[PDB]
């Protein structure tokens, strides 16, 4: 308070945006790494606005989605942009989350006190999977068809419910339009359930700050964001946008596959069947066991051992310019994570089926030779002593 | 005392049970 | 919260009193042998395992090809 | 109208004068066959892919 | 134990030189990476100490997060004076956890929490 | 897929079934055979579903 | 460099005239851009379009 | 190793550049190589007759052009159908009546809708040229059945499509001779705009948006350094020394 | 005051030159 009025900005009408946005301490060496954070909230906004609009020419029957997706590419005015920007941008939203959390693994940002704020982003990372998968079958193509029968059959290796768990998903004995409609009205909710996680994650956050490249105490050399996190973050902004326009305007279809333009015919498979590139690394690892029931079963770790990274303790260092070790480990396991997307589009056949059961175990080994040295580096300090 | 903790402890696992199969007869299984 | 208590002095200058845009274009030759020769260990254990495995694929798919023929 | 594409196709055999010649030796060995399932499949798209790789180059600056 | 000791190994002696040469050019030392929030055995460690050895701690910590953003490090007229590995911390660290332990095997609540995120 | 397989039987590349032509699993994770349901003939050759 | 305080001189010790420069100057220059990329491209193209047809008018 | 087919080449097509167009005379004989050549077994049931109104024909020649099919209409006063000289909205006509009866008369085998026909297969647009004057000779063997012809670019190497490219089939109204390879790269153009009749307008709109958003990044990355230099050049003394 | 009135003015003559900027075209010039 004060006995009379002062900046318009530090009124209660704009005190939640004023020190959460404009007067908020931030360290002062964050590099461009830390921006991949509100590039990431500005394409949730663009997948909102542009299938919003598209939602007002699509028909979710059997009989009449293919030639709805075809009327607004043909006679919308402007349709061919609505639609570009909206299969083109959700590859967009899945490269910058890949590269904000590459950026936390490699300077431990996951550590304390910020296990609330990797908990709660990995429950972000299940919501965005669930909403292209589902949001692929709309189209209604040869791959929109013989994707949803490949993964939804998956859960009928599940002991003795699991059967009745595949029926009532289907809402019949297959594929058919019972399963188109509920499909549709799912993918109009879950954004607006990603939309509130992700305003939560951020409270997370601003309870204790941010981390920076040293991964020190940092509370005696700190500036505000307005105006110098946010002119470097609008520098951001612009060279996104014509990355984004090269991939709309002058090849908007090599992100795709060929067999999304045949309509969907249940009674012939496709030669080969190959999800989008952002799938390709959990298709390999649920490709690469040769029991069904243990392919599920090598998913649900996946999402375990993301979820347990930060509750081992004891490792007082952060960052990796200070650990010579952890840091040549790190691009080890980036080197598997683009070998088992490789392979998810491969035939199951010699020779991958040796080269894509081998970095499956290379990426379990990756999380469990964290804490070991949680224990050996400990002892640095009674060594190295002069 | 710590004994009678879990000695109440895993019979709520179990009144849970009395509600596990209340509504839902989760039969297969 | 976000308080320590400190000691120093700093001076600064205005932003219309300084050279901008120069900085930039000012000895890329040197900048360059810095970030090569302290970013050599991190590039040959990224892109190592994937040039050697890329080797082992088209060998093994150059020999079974010609193995078929008749 | 005599065809521009194989009007090409017979002009750009003297420089593919070695996939062709493995070509020949392939249905030597097959000569005079037993029981079927020996063909020369490998050898004839060795030839076709030399072949065609000359006239993309020439054809569509024949053509009106 | 055996496979950390730098002058009896050779490959422990070369992951001694590759942080000390890390830490020279933001003159930092080892115990500065220890946050008080990461773990808050570290932020009582460090009221028991006396101002002025808490202050040059301060002092190291805003020359190195300057030379950071400005993309440079010192110049090597000062990077021969630097001493990492020179400790303040370790000692003053282990006698609170030594202290802790014994408050836990003959009962009693513990002198500080953590507080729920 | 017919026409194709370690034996040609029915190929399947969703999740890697190699059959054989008779029906029972070669090398693959399919839990069971394939369903045999209930058909004899009426004179020569059409065998009803 | 005479241009450089003249043509602060003028316009912007002011908040309205400027919201007109900025509005009033993203059309001469969306129209300085659009007819350079619409002479650059029928200078690329021609005897492709759809008036250098020879048969146009005659189908019958 | 003929099991996807043969590798097709790649031509290079007029359309095919970052500021190039359709050659819109060779649209417009292509639609005369389908119309005579192609429609009496495939349909495309996508495009309109109003659609090349501007593209290859005019108005009037739509117009005469349309009135030469009979469609149905709907139910009279009576509760009838009839037939009536199709309009400017119309749709291509189709072949069949439905697939069923355009397997029958084809030997079991469908044959596919072309409106969308060079973004379907991998390569789309190379690999219709190269299918349609591709069939030759099968190798030393390989037999076919019968009722089937070899084509090497077919993934497997037996197609149920007779060649149906030869010298002389169509009659160009401009004085073209009407080749093989002259009808076959005039198909493709045809059917390339078909897939895509947006491809004009959407070159033209990313040259003037690339171009106008590299001078807001001079712009951004100026007004950054501009803001950060008091930061980057300040003074500091602290009292420690190590 | 009377500067705010003016001030009210200029930018009020913005709006009418900015609307009459974004539908309407005249565009030679
Ligand atoms: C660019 C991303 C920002 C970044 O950190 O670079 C990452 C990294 C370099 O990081 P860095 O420059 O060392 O960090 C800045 C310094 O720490 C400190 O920075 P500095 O002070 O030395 O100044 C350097 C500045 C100099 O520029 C200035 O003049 C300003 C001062 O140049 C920049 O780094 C500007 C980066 C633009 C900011 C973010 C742009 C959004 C990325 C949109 C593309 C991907 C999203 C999808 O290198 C990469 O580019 C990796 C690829 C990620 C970008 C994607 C573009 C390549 C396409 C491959 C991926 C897509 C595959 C599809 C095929
Ligand atoms: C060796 C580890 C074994 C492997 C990990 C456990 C199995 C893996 C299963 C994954 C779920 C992990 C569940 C563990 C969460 C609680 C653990 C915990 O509380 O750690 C204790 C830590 C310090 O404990 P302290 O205060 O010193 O007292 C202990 C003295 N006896 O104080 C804290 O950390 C609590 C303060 C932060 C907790 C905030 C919530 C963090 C997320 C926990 C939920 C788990 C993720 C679920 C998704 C959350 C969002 C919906
Ligand atoms: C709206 C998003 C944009 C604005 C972000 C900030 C919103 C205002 C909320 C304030 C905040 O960020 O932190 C709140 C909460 C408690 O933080 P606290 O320690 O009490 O406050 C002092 C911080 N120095 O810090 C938190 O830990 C919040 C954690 C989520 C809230 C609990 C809900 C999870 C329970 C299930
Ligand atoms: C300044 C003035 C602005 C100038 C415009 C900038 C030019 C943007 C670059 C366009 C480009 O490189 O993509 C074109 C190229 C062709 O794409 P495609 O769909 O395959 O067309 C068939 C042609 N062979 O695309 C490709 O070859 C696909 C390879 C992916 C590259 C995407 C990045
Ligand atoms: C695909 C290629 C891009 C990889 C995507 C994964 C994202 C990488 C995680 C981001 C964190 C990161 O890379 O930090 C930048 C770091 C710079 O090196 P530095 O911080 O100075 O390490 C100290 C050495 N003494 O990184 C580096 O060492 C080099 C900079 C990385 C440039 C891209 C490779
Ligand atoms: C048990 C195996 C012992 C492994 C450690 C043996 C070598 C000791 C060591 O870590 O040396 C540090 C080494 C290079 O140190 P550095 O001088 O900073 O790098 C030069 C490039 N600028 O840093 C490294 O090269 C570490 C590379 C990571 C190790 C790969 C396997 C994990
Ligand atoms: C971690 C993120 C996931 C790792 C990337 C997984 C894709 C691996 C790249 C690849 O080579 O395959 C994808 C795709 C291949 O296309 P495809 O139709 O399957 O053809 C068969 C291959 N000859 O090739 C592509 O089209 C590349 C797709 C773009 C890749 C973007 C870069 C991914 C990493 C960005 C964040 C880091
Ligand atoms: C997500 C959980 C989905 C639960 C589910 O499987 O749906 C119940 C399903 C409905 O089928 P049902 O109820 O048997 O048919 C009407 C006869 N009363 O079939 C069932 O009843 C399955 C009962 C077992 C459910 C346990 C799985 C949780
Ligand atoms: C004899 C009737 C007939 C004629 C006339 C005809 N087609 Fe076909 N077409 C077929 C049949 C039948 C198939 C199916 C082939 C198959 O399934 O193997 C087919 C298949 C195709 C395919 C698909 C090839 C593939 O890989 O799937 C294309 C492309 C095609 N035709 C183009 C054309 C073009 C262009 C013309 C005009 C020169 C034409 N057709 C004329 C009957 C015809
Ligand atoms: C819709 C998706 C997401 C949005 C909008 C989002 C948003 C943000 C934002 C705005 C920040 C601010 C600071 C910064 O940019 O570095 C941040 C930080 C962070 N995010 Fe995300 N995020 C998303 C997904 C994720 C995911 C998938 C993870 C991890 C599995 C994650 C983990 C983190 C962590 C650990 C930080 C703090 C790191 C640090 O401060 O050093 N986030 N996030
Ligand atoms: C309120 C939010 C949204 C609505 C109403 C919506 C609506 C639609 C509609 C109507 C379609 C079918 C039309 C078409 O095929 O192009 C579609 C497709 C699709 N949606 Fe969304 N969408 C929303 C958000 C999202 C988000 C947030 C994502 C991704 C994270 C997403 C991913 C997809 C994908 C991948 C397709 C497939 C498009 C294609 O490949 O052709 N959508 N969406
Ligand atoms: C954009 O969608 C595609 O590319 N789809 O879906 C039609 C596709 C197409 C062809 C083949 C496979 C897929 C799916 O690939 C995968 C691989 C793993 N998941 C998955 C999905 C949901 C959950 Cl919870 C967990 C795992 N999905």
């Amino acid at each position: 308070m004060r006995n009379q009025r002062f900046s318009l900005l530090k009124q209660p009408i704009s005190s939640t945006l004023n020190q959460h946005l404009i007067d908020y301490p931030t360290p002062s060496n964050l590099s461009y790494w830390w921006g991949f954070g509100s590039l990431a909230g500005i394409c949730l906004v663009i997948q909102i606005v542009t299938g919003v609009f598209l939602a007002m020419h699509y028909t979710p029957h059997v009989d009449l989605a293919f030639n709805s997706v075809e009327h607004v590419m043909r006679d919308v005015e402007g349709g061919w942009l609505l639609r570009y920007m909206h299969a083109n941008g959700a590859s967009m939203f899945l490269i910058v989350v890949h590269l904000h959390i590459f950026r936390g693994l490699y300077h431990a940002s996951y550590s304390s006190p910020r296990e609330f704020v990797r908990c709660l982003g990995v429950v972000i990372f299940l919501l965005m999977i669930v909403t292209a998968f589902t949001g692929y079958v709309p189209p209604w193509g040869q791959m929109s068809f013989w994707g949803a029968t490949v993964i939804t059959s998956l859960a009928s290796a599940i002991p003795v419910v699991g059967d009745t768990i595949v029926t009532w998903l289907w809402g019949g004995f297959s594929v058919d339009n019972a399963t188109l409609n509920r499909f549709f009205s799912l993918h109009h909710l879950l954004p607006f359930i990603l939309v509130g996680a992700s305003l939560l994650h951020l409270a997370a956050l601003h309870q204790y700050g941010s981390n920076n490249p040293l991964g020190v105490h940092s509370e005696m050399d700190q500036i505000s964001f307005y105006p110098y996190f946010y002119v470097k973050d609008l520098v951001g902004w612009v060279a996104f946008a014509i990355f984004f326009s090269i991939w709309i305007f002058y090849a908007p279809n090599v992100l795709g596959h060929p067999d999304n333009y045949i309509p969907a015919n249940p009674m012939p498979t496709p030669p080969h069947i190959v999800p989008e590139w952002y799938f390709l690394p959990i298709h390999a690892i649920l490709r690469s066991i040769p029991d069904k029931s243990g392919g599920v079963a090598a998913i649900a770790p996946v999402f375990i051992c993301l979820l347990a990274l930060p509750f081992f303790k004891s490792m007082y260092v952060r960052s990796s310019s200070f650990r010579p070790i952890h840091q040549g480990i790190f691009w080890l396991l980036l080197a598997d994570r683009l070998l088992l997307g490789w392979i998810g589009c491969q035939p199951v056949e010699a020779p991958f089926v040796t080269i894509g059961q081998i970095p499956p175990l290379v990426f379990f080994l990756f999380f469990a030779i964290t804490p070991i040295p949680g224990r050996v580096g400990r002892g640095i300090p009674n060594s190295y002593t002069d | 005392i710590q004994p009678t903790d879990v000695k109440a402890a895993a019979m709520w696992g179990v009144a849970a049970a009395t509600g596990g199969l209340y509504l839902i007869q989760p039969w297969g299984w | 919260k976000g308080f320590v208590p400190m000691k120093a002095v700093t001076y600064g200058l205005s932003p219309f009193q300084q050279k901008i845009m120069p900085g930039l274009w000012k000895d890329l030759p040197t900048k360059i042998h810095h970030k090569v020769s302290e970013n050599w260990i991190s590039a040959t254990l990224l892109l190592g395992p994937l040039v050697g495995v890329y080797s082992y694929v088209q060998n093994y798919q150059e020999k079974e090809k010609l193995s078929h023929r008749y | 109208p005599v065809d521009q594409k194989k009007y090409l196709e017979e002009s750009c055999k003297p420089k593919c004068v070695k996939a062709l010649l493995e070509y020949q030796a392939c249905v030597k060995r097959i000569q005079g066959d037993e029981t079927g399932n020996k063909h020369c499949t490998g050898q004839y798209f060795d030839y076709w892919s030399c072949i065609d790789k000359c006239v993309a180059q020439k054809l569509f600056s024949k053509l009106k | 134990q055996s496979f950390i000791d730098p002058k009896k190994n050779w490959f422990a002696a070369q992951h001694m030189k590759a942080i000390s040469k890390r830490l020279r050019r933001f003159g930092l030392r080892y115990d500065d990476l220890y946050d008080p929030y990461y773990d808050l055995d570290v932020k009582e460690a460090l009221n028991r100490l006396p101002k002025e050895v808490v202050d040059a701690r301060h002092q190291r910590l805003k020359r190195a997060m300057d030379l950071s953003m400005k993309h440079e490090y010192l110049p090597e007229d000062l990077q021969a004076m630097q001493t990492p590995f020179r400790g303040y911390l370790q000692e003053m660290l282990a006698l609170v956890k030594r202290e802790k332990a014994e408050r836990e095997s003959l009962g009693g609540l513990p002198l500080y929490q953590r507080t729920i995120p | 897929l017919p026409n194709a397989g370690d034996f040609g039987g029915w190929f399947c590349p969703c999740h890697g079934s190699h059959y054989d032509i008779s029906g029972r699993i070669r090398k693959g994770p399919a839990p069971y055979n394939l369903e045999v349901p209930t058909y004899t003939f009426l004179e020569e050759n059409k065998l009803l579903i | 460099g005479g241009i450089f305080e003249a043509l602060y001189k003028v316009l912007m010790r002011r908040n309205s005239v400027y919201v007109t420069f900025v509005i009033a100057g993203a059309f001469v220059g969306e129209r300085a851009v659009d007819y350079g990329v619409h002479k650059l491209w029928e200078h690329n193209n021609v005897g492709k379009r759809y008036e250098d047809i020879s048969v146009l008018g005659q189908r019958q | 190793e003929a099991e996807h087919g043969l590798a097709c080449p790649s031509y290079p097509w007029p359309h095919q550049g970052i500021l190039s167009s359709y050659d819109h005379a060779s649209i417009r004989r292509g639609h005369q190589v389908y119309t005579q050549v192609c429609a009496s077994c495939h349909s495309m049931s996508l495009i309109s007759y109003r659609d090349l109104v501007g593209v290859a024909y005019t108005e009037e020649e739509v117009k005469a052009m349309a009135a030469e099919i009979e469609v149905v209409d709907g139910p009279n006063d009576e509760g009838e159908m009839f037939t009536r000289p199709g309009k400017l909205s119309d749709r291509f006509p189709q072949p069949y009546a439905n697939e069923a009866a355009a397997r029958f008369a084809n030997g079991g085998a469908y044959p596919p809708d072309l409106s969308l026909i060079t973004k379907a297969p991998h390569n789309g647009q190379n690999y219709v040229f190269a299918l349609l004057t591709g069939y030759r000779d099968p190798p030393a063997g390989v037999s076919i059945r019968e009722g089937l012809h070899y084509n090497p670019y077919f993934p497997g190497g037996a197609i149920a499509m007779p060649k149906m490219l030869n010298d002389g089939a169509v009659e160009y109204e401009d004085g073209t001779p009407a080749t093989e390879s002259q009808m076959g790269k005039d198909v493709v153009s045809f059917l390339s705009w078909a897939a895509e009749p947006e491809m004009e307008e959407r070159k033209l709109m990313g040259f003037k948006w690339i171009f106008v958003l590299t001078l807001a990044l001079l712009q951004a990355g100026y007004y950054r350094r501009l803001r950060w230099s008091v930061l980057k050049s300040r003074k500091l003394v602290l009292d420690v020394v190590n």
